[PDB]
């Protein structure tokens, strides 16, 4: 086609995604990660989770308004991929990287994962 | 705005 | 803080709700434009729109499924700027910006509203 | 990935 493109689309519906995110407007899943609940939007989930995305594709789990992971995902890791789902911005630190990339492998995070063996790898 |  | 920086991640999200509106997935109101229906993400409108940002913040609005837009609003002009939405690529032509700067205007994207007026501007 |  012959359409222009305007550079810092994308970035800015994603900072306003975050911003309805924080003011918990229009969420419409609680994610349970043990004693711990996160609030989100459902369409940001699938838009960056493969795990996320089979999930809300079923005729019947789409319908949920509670998804529970499993007992061994770790919350603070699921948090901070939560964080980088609506921000870009990926808080891996020597103290989380094992319950980042643990979390990121379950949640079908790809890009986050190749991060994380390489930051793993260059330590050792 | 760009050419994309 | 210390974060590292994914710079396809926001573009990747915006491809994938584009995909997930295509399929009709999640999508959760539909647009009236005079005769034609749009299905589209409520998020997104909000994150791409003033207009739409006021009125799903509204206590009664944000329950709607329909919203009916001014019937002097150009139905080719809403679809260009809900692609817009969607992709970051404007299909602005000689033939359709009168409509797309208007609808832009009404819709409160600013941005949008900007490249019209420049792009009508050289053409005088 | 960067440093932003
Ligand atoms: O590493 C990742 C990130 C990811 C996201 C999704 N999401 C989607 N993919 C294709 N079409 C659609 Cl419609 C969506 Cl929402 C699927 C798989 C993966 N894997
Ligand atoms: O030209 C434009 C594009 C636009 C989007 C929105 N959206 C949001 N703004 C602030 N916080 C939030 Cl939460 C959202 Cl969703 C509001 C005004 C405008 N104007
Ligand atoms: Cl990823
Ligand atoms: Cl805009």
């Amino acid at each position: 086609d012959s359409c222009i493109q305007f550079t810092r689309h994308a970035s800015d519906v994603l900072l306003n995604l975050n911003r309805l995110r924080s003011r918990d407007i229009l969420t419409d899943v609680v994610i349970v990660v043990s004693r711990e609940q996160f609030r989100a939007h459902k369409t940001v989930l699938m838009a960056c989770s493969g795990l996320f995305y089979s999930i809300f594709t079923d005729q019947l789990k789409c319908n949920l308004s509670v998804i529970n992971l499993d007992p061994e995902i770790n919350p603070e890791g699921f948090c901070i991929l939560l964080d980088f789902m609506y921000t870009s911005r990926l808080n891996l630190r020597e103290g989380n990287i094992m319950a980042v990339m643990a979390t990121a492998m379950y949640l079908q995070m790809e890009h986050v994962v190749d991060t994380c063996r390489k930051f793993i790898k260059a330590s050792e | 705005w760009v050419i994309p």
